[PDB]
RNA sequence: AAAAUGUUCUACA
RNA sequence: UACCCGCAGAAGAAGCACCGGCUAACUCCGUGCCAGCAGCCGCGGUAAUACGGAGGGUGCAAGCGUUAAUCGGAAUUACUG
RNA sequence: UUAGCUAGUAGGUGGGGUAACGGCUCACCUAGGCGACGAUCCCUAGCUGGUCUGAGAGGAUGACCAGCCACACUGGAACUGAGACACGGUCCAGACUCCUACGGGAGGCAGCAGUGGGGAAUAUUGCACAAUGGGCGCAAGCCUGAUGCAGCCAUGCCGCG
């Protein structure tokens, strides 16, 4: 459910394994029956390679399978862009983030009271300022920026709206700011799974 | 007679020196705490070092008054100044160790017998 | 140089300063790993150096590298450091004894035992 | 007249 | 008690560090910039005398290493200089 | 990157005080005294013989042993006394621990062991006054955790296997 293939800061080989691995754990979620499928998805300087890539799976035995993946993954192979270069294990990072949200019902609530900063007798009086909450939320408004009551009900029924958009908005900001911070995250190190030459030949 | 913004002094070694009354407890509209009573305090001064801290909000037996207490043969007795023990929010038992300065017959009941126990002397 | 000017104003000695400042003159210090983790040494290096972040008795909070291969330290793991800075890492001034309080030895190791906490094997 | 930048470790007593 | 005499039998009694240069002492295997080493210079990315084991060797030895600390080397506060 | 400090302060007279000189203290008078040859202030610190290192000059250091100092739960104070402002004396105050019949009392291992705590880390709740030394005593003798010894620890040095 929703793992995230990253080449953290290594080379456009550790881009190239992540396209490698993330072909891998296609065929093995296909044999195991489970569907993957890509959501985001960036490239390096190369088509083919792969500087991170966001997936979904499904199922119980998707879980499993994230088992099976999550930590480093190591490959073992000689630069195919670099001819001579020395370092031959490119690390990945394989991590599960299950970026969630549920749309909370529309059960919103209104009351109507006098406004703030009157500016008149009338207006002293009259109760036209709409207060809206949003229950099972805690986004409570209250719009007084038009002459009316109506008219502020109806700008309070947007703003409710527009500040749910803005809940969204942040949570799935502090989604991306937690991607990004995977990407610094994975140490090159202890490999939970290790694959080898240029056609990752194990498991 | 402790009410609501009263300062008290702090007949405990909890660390405050001054606490106030902020809530009379025990009741609704209720005026004013006797001795015996207990109090909601905020600290408004505590030494460096001790076990509770300026700002604190907590709960306290006023233990002297200077108001007083009378007795059944309608003796009173008074205090110079006003007086209470801090007590914690839930248990409402004495947070300090040490009780300065008598107390009085009022507290002995098994809500505060460690406070008599504890106290040099008790008129 | 001259005689006069010494006279006024002596040879000031140049002040060395320890670089293992958290053992304040002490051969080691008991600490408690804050944290356990790895760490990549700079250039020309490669590896995940094994480091523990160590709060010690004299609250000096300091990174400790964990020699030898493979290690059971884990958070709240109480260790002694003994101090050897590990060029490779920078910020790094002290080691973990091994073998010591909750340091395992380094497991199926021969030579250079007393190094890494490990008893003599028997035959 | 105008002319900017440059990838990486690099082997050999 | 020291000390002396008798008894039995080689019996009861060897480890620690190091071996690329500094610095005395080198090979094989495992490993493949990993794991690890390291006081510095630096080692390790398949032929590693530098990592880990073994054989060998070197130094010390009921001790041997490490850490801390002071002086030295540092004429690197220089009076000598 | 502390430059000014000082009013009993500096000196004098006299009185008092001390075992003794003395602003030691007081009264009065004078207006001085200290300071760049570092006063004052701040931080650190027991000092020495010595110890370690060093060719030396130096640098570092002051554990043990010996001389000196200071301290004795904290802050004060005096008493007794040849000698103390007194570790195992007194008085007061404070913090802490304890006893209490709630009125009030008790205590101080930085003596030797030992305990808990702290710590990387430092030992036995031993034997004996036989020796040396000390107190008291005519002496016998008593007392002496000084001391002599023993225990524990490769902690060091040296010797041996
Ligand atoms: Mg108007
Ligand atoms: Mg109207
Ligand atoms: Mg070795
Ligand atoms: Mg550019
Ligand atoms: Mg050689
Ligand atoms: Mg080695
Ligand atoms: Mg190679
Ligand atoms: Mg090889
Ligand atoms: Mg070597
Ligand atoms: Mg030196
Ligand atoms: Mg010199
Ligand atoms: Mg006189
Ligand atoms: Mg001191
Ligand atoms: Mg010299
Ligand atoms: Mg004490
Ligand atoms: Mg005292
Ligand atoms: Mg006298
Ligand atoms: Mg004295
Ligand atoms: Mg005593
Ligand atoms: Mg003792
Ligand atoms: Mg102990
Ligand atoms: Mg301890
Ligand atoms: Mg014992
Ligand atoms: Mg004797
Ligand atoms: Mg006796
Ligand atoms: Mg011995």
């Amino acid at each position: 459910i929703l793992l995230q293939l990253s080449s953290a800061q290594g080379p456009e080989e550790c881009c190239l394994a992540v396209r490698k691995a993330l072909d891998r754990l296609i065929k093995e979620a296909t044999r195991q029956d489970v569907a993957v499928t890509v959501l985001e998805t960036e490239t390096g300087r190369y088509s083919d390679t792969l500087r991170s890539a966001l997936i979904s799976l499904d199922g119980d035995n998707a879980w499993a399978l994230s088992e099976s993946w999550c930590g480093t993954i190591q490959w073992i192979c000689p630069s195919p862009y670099r001819p001579h270069h020395g370092r031959k294990n490119w690390f990945l990072g394989i991590g599960r983030f299950t970026a969630d949200e549920q749309e909370q019902s529309d059960a919103i609530r209104y009351e109507t009271l006098r406004s703030s900063g009157p500016g008149g007798q009338h207006v002293n009086k009259t109760d036209s300022a709409v207060r809206a909450t949003h229950l099972a939320s805690g986004i409570s408004v209250k719009v007084q920026s038009e002459r009316s009551q109506h008219a502020n009900k109806r700008l309070a029924r947007l703003l409710i709206a527009w500040k749910l958009e803005q809940q969204q908005q942040e949570n799935s900001a502090a989604l991306k700011s937690q991607r990004r911070m995977f990407h610094h995250q994975i140490e090159r190190g202890n490999p939970r799974r290790t694959f080898t030459g240029m056609a990752f030949i194990e498991g | 007679m402790i009410q609501e913004q009263t300062m008290l002094n702090v007949a405990d070694n909890s660390g405050a020196r001054r606490v106030m009354c902020i809530k009379v407890l025990g009741g609704s509209h209720r005026r004013y705490a006797g001795v015996g009573d207990i109090i909601k305090i905020t600290i408004k001064e505590a030494i460096p070092r001790g076990k509770v801290k300026k700002g604190d909000v907590l709960k306290a037996v006023v233990v002297r008054t200077k108001k007083g207490v009378r007795r059944p043969d309608g003796s009173v007795i008074r205090f110079d100044g006003n007086a209470c023990v801090l007590l914690n929010n839930n248990s409402e038992q004495p947070i300090g160790t040490r009780i300065f300065g008598p107390v009085t017959r009022e507290l002995r009941s098994e809500k505060f017998m460690k406070i008599i126990s504890l106290a040099p002397e008790v008129l | 140089a001259t005689v006069n000017q010494l006279v006024r104003k002596p040879r000031a000695r140049k002040v060395a300063k320890s670089n293992v400042p958290a053992l304040e003159a002490c051969p080691q210090k008991r600490g408690v790993c804050t944290r356990v983790y790895t760490t990549t040494p700079k250039k020309p290096n490669s590896a995940l150096r094994k480091v523990c972040r160590v709060r010690l008795t004299n609250g000096f909070e300091v990174t400790s590298y964990i020699g030898g291969e493979g290690h059971n330290l884990q958070e709240h793991s109480v260790i002694l450091i003994r101090g050897g800075r590990v060029k490779d890492l920078p910020g790094v001034r002290y080691h973990t004894v091994r073998g010591a309080l909750d340091c395992s030895g380094v497991k199926d190791r021969k030579q250079a035992r007393s190094k890494y906490g490990v008893k003599r094997p028997k035959a």
